[PDB]
């Protein structure tokens, strides 16, 4: 009963899938057939979006499977 | 013996696929040499299980003799740098005498 | 009735990769050692996925530098970085979806 | 009694030809004679269509009889 | 029900970096040596973020001095001191930003 | 069913110094070229000093 609704310290500290929910990016390779790889960090992660997106698009991550990310655009 | 099937059907394959191929695509293509032994070994294992290997070649030794040829090409491309630099040297040196003559 | 299956580890974890030697482009043949970072994103499947993590990341590894490192010049990794890092994870990240980031 | 209509985590867990079912995915080569191969992951895998389909067709896979999966055109 | 995790110091740390053989622009053979300042930011992640902290930073250290050295001449290896250093946290900022600043 | 196979083809040792041939051949036009392109823009160089 303590832990839930409560304390979420622990909860964000050790899982990284969940941290990169909500962030904001942006695409530096336009996504073909709706998949490709984006830039995180000095690191890339794939990612997978419903439909095609060109090159220079603000995106926003929504959630994770395996390891692919699921972006969909956000206005500035 | 599924070991026994599976180690003679690659390394059946990887011969002649190998074997069409020249030794500098043997050494940067990767997806092609993939899909090429996939296209057999798929059909192949069918009535047993998948091959998703993607086969990798850990490793391409040629022997002693054929390394020296291989690396003079290098050695030949770093000699010119060090002949464009003399001949600078040369032109600068012969210009400053001339002045001093003139 | 339930009963422990087995520890998984969520840090970071440094891993190293045996000597390897390679061909570059220019026909050059250098000896090269790697390293790795691997991390488990919190899915059991890196439990129940595969057998023997290392063995698998190791060969998957040693596999593409090859590759990667064949289809370049040999000036180009001594100064490129970024090049290397994103075309090596463009074919690891999806060989290792189901289990974990590389 | 549990086990059926409840519990589904460990029925997707290890079986993957069951996992691929409903996905979607693009050809580059045409199929000749009903047959072919379709690049998923990094890998290959044989493919069989009930009708020869051209090369760049959106197509979904319905069911896998030993490694071979059968696939259906799907607008999109 | 209340145990202590860890003991994590919070003091600006000198680290060694053993010896390390590098390639300059001109192709140069060269032996360096390095050294580290590590801080901990008061973060309770760099003791559940990472295993072995001291092999991460060292790895990652060793890592980019050989790059960032071979993107540049001999010659700015005698003189230039900022330009390395900020080459360097460009890329190690963002791989430590989960623990601690380098 | 075999679909049969060759595991190894192997020639003797005359014939394989033969087959290799080809490639140190080949590999020798490329230092070949690249001496002369040095040796040009040397000669370059020293007429523009002489003159």
């Amino acid at each position: 009963r303590r832990v839930r609704e409560q304390k979420h310290s622990d909860s964000h500290l050790n899982q990284r899938g969940q941290q990169l929910i909500g962030r904001r990016f942006v695409l530096e390779s336009p996504l073909v057939n709706g998949r490709g790889h984006m830039r995180v960090g000095d690191s890339s992660w794939p990612v997978s979006a419903s439909e095609d997106l060109g090159a220079g698009t603000h995106v926003e991550v929504i959630a994770i499977e395996g390891i692919t990310l699921h972006i969909r655009a956000v206005s500035s | 013996n599924l070991e026994l099937a599976i180690i003679n059907l690659t390394m059946t394959n990887i011969r002649t696929v190998l074997g069409s191929m020249e030794l500098d695509e043997m050494l940067s293509q990767r997806d092609s040499i993939n899909s090429r032994l996939l296209r057999i070994v798929d059909e192949a294992t069918n009535p047993w299980g998948i091959k998703v290997t993607r086969i990798e070649i850990r490793d391409v030794r040629p022997p002693a003799e054929l390394i020296s040829s291989m690396n003079a090409q290098m050695k030949a491309e770093r000699t010119k740098r060090a002949y464009i630099l003399e001949a600078e040297g040369i032109r600068q040196a012969e210009i400053l005498k001339a002045e001093g003559e003139k | 009735m339930d009963r422990i299956g087995r520890k998984i580890n969520m840090m970071e974890q440094v891993l190293d990769i045996p000597s390897q030697e390679v061909i570059s482009k220019d026909n050059a043949n250098v000896t090269i050692d790697a390293v790795c970072f691997i991390q488990v994103i919190d899915a059991p499947r890196a439990a129940y996925e595969v057998s023997n993590l290392e063995l698998a990341i190791i060969n998957l590894t040693m596999t593409n530098i090859r590759t990667v490192l064949g289809s370049m010049e040999l000036d180009e990794m001594l100064s490129q970085r970024d090049s290397i890092n994103s075309r090596l994870l463009r074919i690891v990240d999806e060989a290792t979806n189901p289990w974990g980031i590389k």
